[PDB]
């Protein structure tokens, strides 16, 4: 309300020192002034590898309480992480993703190093937005909206299992207050 | 280039057979590429005739040994003696080969090319470019051998069966 330059998303706090705008998904938010302290392109490698793990993570608490597979059994994803620890197929997803991760840290480290772009890969093989400049900034900022709702979904999904122990299917369709709220007396 | 995220390694100029820049660890600096490049060669000339031997011991048994329930377990049936025989003609060949010459220092005291142990009885590498593209067939499978017996090693192991039989017999863990 009082005259002054703040940020677009948040209009009480300014601009962030780091955050110029030449990032896609930069609303200005970064309110406990995290790119103050590291660097700005550790910090959205982080954010992309979170969101896409988490837009991953999101596909799989869907698909696996739709369609499980015919080996493994029928049980829900939080306990099939323990069934899968001990069946052995998830040590072995660890070992691929650290494989994986062994490069992905000398890409980090060359990322700091600024000469490669924080979360590039270059993993195009469908060519969706290599040969055209326009499209790819359009395609990072719907991938990163995407991750961050990922990661807010996934986190919904799973805090929503722990109290209702029901599947995200489930709970859509026989969706029942916690704790027996319809009819409880001094909760 | 391998990995296109990463940078070329500054030391894969592309003078060797099968050289796409694949070196994220960076093995190539820090020490010595003809040293990495005769133990690759020699690592995949090994994998290449154990994975022949996996696939002969399964159908064809010397008269003289037992034949195991595997070719992994072929290692164990023959006596102890006789084993250090085979030892130590591997020791013999890799002397006289080498030129009595054994270590990361000695070697490439001539700057001999890395791998070229001076064995070519038949005289298969004359022409030059032939030559290059044996290399870089040699090389290739080497790197697919080494995988490979890799793979079967451990199938023998586990599943107790050989690999031509485990192919005809597929079945779950
Ligand atoms: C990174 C996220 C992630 C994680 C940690 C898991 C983890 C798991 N999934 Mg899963 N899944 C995922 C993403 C993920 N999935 C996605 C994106 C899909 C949609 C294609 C599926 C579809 C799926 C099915 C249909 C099944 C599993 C199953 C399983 C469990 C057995 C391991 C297995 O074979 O995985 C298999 C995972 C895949 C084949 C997905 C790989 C696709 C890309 C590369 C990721 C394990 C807990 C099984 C289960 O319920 O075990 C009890 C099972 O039947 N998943
Ligand atoms: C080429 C590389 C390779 C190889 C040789 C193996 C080998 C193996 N994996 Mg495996 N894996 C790999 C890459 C590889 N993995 C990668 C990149 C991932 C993703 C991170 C996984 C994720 C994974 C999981 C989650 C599991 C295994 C399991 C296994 C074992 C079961 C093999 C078996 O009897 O199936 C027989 C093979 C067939 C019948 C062929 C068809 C297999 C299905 C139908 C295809 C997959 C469909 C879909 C993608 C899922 C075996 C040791 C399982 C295990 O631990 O065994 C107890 C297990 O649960 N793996
Ligand atoms: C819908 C989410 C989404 C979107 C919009 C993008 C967008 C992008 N990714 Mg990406 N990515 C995603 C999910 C997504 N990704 C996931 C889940 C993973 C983990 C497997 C990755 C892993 C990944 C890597 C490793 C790399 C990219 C890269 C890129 C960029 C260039 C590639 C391209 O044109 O893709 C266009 C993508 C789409 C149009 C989305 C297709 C969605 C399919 C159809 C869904 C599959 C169906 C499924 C069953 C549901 C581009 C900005 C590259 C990069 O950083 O270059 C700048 C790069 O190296 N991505
Ligand atoms: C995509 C974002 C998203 C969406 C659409 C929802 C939606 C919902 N959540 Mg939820 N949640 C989210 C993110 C989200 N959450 C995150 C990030 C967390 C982690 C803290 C949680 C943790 C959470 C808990 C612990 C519970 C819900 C519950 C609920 C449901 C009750 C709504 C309500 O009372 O308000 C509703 C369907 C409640 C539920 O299961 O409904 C019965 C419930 O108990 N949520
Ligand atoms: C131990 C065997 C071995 C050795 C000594 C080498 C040595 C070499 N390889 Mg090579 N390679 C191997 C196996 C091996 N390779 C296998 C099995 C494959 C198939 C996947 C390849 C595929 C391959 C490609 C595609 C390329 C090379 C290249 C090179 C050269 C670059 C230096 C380097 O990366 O060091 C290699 C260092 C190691 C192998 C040590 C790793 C030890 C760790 C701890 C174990 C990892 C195990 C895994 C599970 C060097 C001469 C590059 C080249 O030709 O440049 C001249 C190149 O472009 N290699
Ligand atoms: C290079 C890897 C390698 C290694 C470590 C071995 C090691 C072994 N082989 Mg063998 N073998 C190999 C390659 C190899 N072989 C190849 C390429 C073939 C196809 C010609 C064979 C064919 C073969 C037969 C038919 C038999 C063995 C047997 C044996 C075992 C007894 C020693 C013996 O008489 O060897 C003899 C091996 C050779 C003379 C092959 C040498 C060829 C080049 C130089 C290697 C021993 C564990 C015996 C066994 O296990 O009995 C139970 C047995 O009956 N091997
Ligand atoms: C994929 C197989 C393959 C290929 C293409 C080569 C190619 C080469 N080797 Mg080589 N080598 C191999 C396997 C192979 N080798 C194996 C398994 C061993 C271990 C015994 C060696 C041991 C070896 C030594 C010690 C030396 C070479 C050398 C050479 C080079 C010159 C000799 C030549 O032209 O041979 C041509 C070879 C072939 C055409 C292979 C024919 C195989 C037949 C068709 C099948 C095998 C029979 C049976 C089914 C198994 C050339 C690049 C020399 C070198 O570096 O010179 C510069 C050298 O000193 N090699
Ligand atoms: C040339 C590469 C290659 C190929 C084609 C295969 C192929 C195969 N492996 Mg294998 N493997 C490889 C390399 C390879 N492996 C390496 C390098 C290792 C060492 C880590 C292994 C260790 C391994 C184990 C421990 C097992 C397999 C198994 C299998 C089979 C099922 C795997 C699956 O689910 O898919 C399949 C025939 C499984 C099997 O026996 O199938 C029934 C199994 O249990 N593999
Ligand atoms: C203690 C509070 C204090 O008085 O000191 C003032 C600063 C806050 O000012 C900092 O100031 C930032 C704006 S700037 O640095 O002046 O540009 C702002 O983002 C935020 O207020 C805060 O991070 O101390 C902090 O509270 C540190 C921020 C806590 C989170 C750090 C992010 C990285 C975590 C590692
Ligand atoms: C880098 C790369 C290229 C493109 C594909 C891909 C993206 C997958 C990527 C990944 C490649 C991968 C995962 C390669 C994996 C290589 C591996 C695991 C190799 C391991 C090999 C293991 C071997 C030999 C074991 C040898 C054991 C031997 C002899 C002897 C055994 C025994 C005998 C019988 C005698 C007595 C002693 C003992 C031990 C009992």
């Amino acid at each position: 309300v009082f005259p002054g330059q703040f940020s677009d998303s948040v209009p009480f706090l300014k601009q962030p020192t780091n955050l110029d705008g030449s990032y896609v998904g930069d609303v200005g938010f970064d309110p406990l002034g995290f790119s103050d302290v590291f660097d700005i392109r550790v910090l959205r490698e982080a954010e992309l590898k979170h969101g896409r793990i988490a837009m991953l993570a999101t596909l799989g608490m869907v698909v696996q309480e739709a369609y499980t597979f015919p080996f493994f059994d029928k049980v829900l994803p939080i306990p099939a992480h323990d069934v899968i620890v001990k069946s052995g197929g998830m040590s072995q997803i660890l070992l691929w993703t650290s494989f994986a991760e062994i490069f992905g840290g000398i890409a980090l480290f060359q990322t700091i190093q600024g000469k490669r772009a924080p979360g590039d890969y270059s993993f195009d093989p469908l060519n969706l937005s290599a040969n055209d400049l326009e499209k790819r900034e359009r395609y990072a900022l719907a991938e990163i909206k995407h991750s961050r709702l990922a990661m807010l979904a996934f986190s919904g999904m799973v805090h929503q299992y722990f109290i209702t122990n029901q599947g995200v299917i489930e709970q859509i369709n026989n969706f029942r207050p916690i704790n027996g709220f319809p009819d409880a007396t001094f909760s | 280039l391998a990995v296109p995220f990463l940078e070329r390694p500054p030391m894969l100029d592309g003078s060797y057979a099968g050289d796409i820049g694949f070196d994220p660890v960076g093995f190539s600096n820090y020490f010595d590429l003809r040293w990495l490049r005769e133990a690759e060669l020699k690592h995949g000339r090994v994998c290449m005739l154990g994975v022949v031997g996996f696939l002969v011991q399964e159908f064809v048994t010397l008269p003289m040994f037992s034949n195991g329930v595997t070719p992994v377990d072929d290692f164990f049936v023959v006596p102890a003696t006789g084993l250090w025989q085979i030892f130590f003609t591997i020791g013999f060949v890799e002397a006289f080969s080498n030129g009595f010459k054994l270590t990361p220092s000695d070697m490439f005291a001539d700057d001999r090319a890395p791998g070229d142990l001076g064995f070519d009885p038949l005289g298969c590498g004359k022409d030059p470019a032939a030559l290059a593209r044996r290399q870089l067939v040699e090389v290739k499978n080497g790197r697919l051998a080494m995988i490979a017996f890799g793979g079967m090693l451990h199938q023998q192991l586990l599943t107790k069966q050989g690999v031509i039989e485990q192919l005809t017999n597929f079945k779950a863990i």
